[PDB]
């Protein structure tokens, strides 16, 4: 369920630097 | 928001189990081979017998998953103290229902058991994803992640299991079921975009990937053996996911004209709205039958993108006089694929805890 968490708190960052 | 579209998605069943007795074959091998009372371990394989029932019939929640993945791990912990294998000494009938056909399929390998159990995690990860309407932000995010903790099931399953035990286990059928789940990922994390109004481009290229993910999907579904397989489950895939083919094309090209408008490209405009309009119009057409969510997305999608054609047309007609380009002559809208299967460490101890059989050595 930590794995889970992190993978959800990833989606934020990962747009965040493709946006630029 | 009002931008998400919400269209239902697909989830997988879960397979049945059958019998797998595997105490007389554990006792039979510690008395043989480690020269021990077979009664010694009786209470290890009570837990592992009280776990598999567990498995077996397992909840329909996130805390299901954890017990599926206790159980495969503790699975390989039994495999690697006492052979039970295909053509080992300790192998005993492993019995699983094929899901398609209905009718048992069975195997002397604990390796089958271990993979109807993964299987049973990418089917209730798609269930998790596909039961929430996906309301907001968080409820997206976590429908994204189930999709791919699915697609990362059936990927280590078509990888470390690559001989099919059943046809509901085939590569290529394991091949389409990554590919409908990383697309549906693509899709939740589509719709959070929205609702974060990220740049045009952006929501473009996402929506682009959607489309190239349901398109490979669509190609599996098209294959004989596995449209005979699945019977009328590939027609109502096919179905849902050819309109989807075309929806999300449109929403690529209905952002790609919005990228168009903020540089004031106003003949490009016309053009990418034009295109958006022609695929909403095909995604209609191929939605005869679909439920009044698919119906009620696509009906709101329309005041949208007809509205925009109509005034875009209108303002390059009388105002800016831009060339509107032919389709063909604008570069293509490239994916970009920000889901992926996540990966799978069946052994990992924070998910297996202790190994049940630590004794048996």
């Amino acid at each position: 369920d930590s794995y889970f968490k992190a993978a959800v708190s990833d989606l934020d960052k990962l747009l965040d630097d493709f946006e630029q | 928001m009002e931008a998400v579209p919400r269209m239902p998605m697909i989830w997988l069943d879960l397979k049945e189990a059958g019998d797998f007795h595997f105490q007389p074959a554990v006792k039979k091998f510690v008395l043989k081979n480690y020269g021990e009372n077979p009664e010694a371990y009786n209470e290890e394989l009570k837990k592992l017998e009280l776990l598999r029932q567990n498995a077996v019939r397992v909840p329909r929640d996130f805390e299901g998953c954890s017990v599926l993945r206790k159980y495969l791990g503790q699975l390989h912990y039994l495999q690697s103290r006492v052979p039970m294998g295909s053509g080992q000494e300790a192998a005993v009938p492993v019995t699983w229902t094929e899901i398609f056909s209905g009718k048992s399929v069975a195997h002397e390998d604990i390796k089958y058991e271990q993979a109807c159990i993964l299987y049973n995690l990418g089917a209730l990860h798609s269930m998790l994803g596909a039961m929430d309407k996906r309301v907001s932000e968080e409820g997206m995010k976590v429908s994204c992640t189930h999709f791919q903790c699915a697609a990362g099931a059936f990927a280590y399953l078509r990888e470390h299991f690559p001989q099919a035990y059943s046809v509901d286990m085939s590569r290529q059928i394991l091949t389409l079921n990554v590919n409908l789940m990383l697309g549906q990922a693509q899709e939740c994390l589509l719709e959070k975009s929205m609702l974060d109004n990220r740049k045009s481009f952006l929501v473009a290229r996402i929506s682009a990937q959607v489309v190239d993910y349901y398109k490979e999907a669509c190609r599996a579904l098209e294959n004989p053996d596995t449209a005979s397989l699945l019977g009328r489950i590939q027609k109502d895939w096919k179905k849902l996911v050819q309109m989807k083919i075309y929806y999300f094309a449109a929403v690529a090209h209905l952002h790609m004209g919005k990228q168009a408008e903020e540089q004031q490209k106003f003949g490009e405009r016309v053009a990418y709205f034009q295109s958006a309009l022609d695929k909403l119009n095909e995604a209609i057409k191929l939605a005869k039958g679909q439920p009044d969510t698919v119906q009620d997305a696509l009906r709101f999608t329309m005041d949208v993108i007809g509205g925009k054609y109509n005034s875009a047309k209108k303002d390059n007609d009388f105002i800016y006089h831009e060339a509107v380009p032919a389709l063909d002559t604008l570069q293509p809208v490239k994916g970009a694929p920000l889901v992926k299967p996540l990966p799978v460490n069946p052994t990992d101890p924070a998910v297996t805890g202790p190994d049940i059989f630590a004794k048996l050595v």
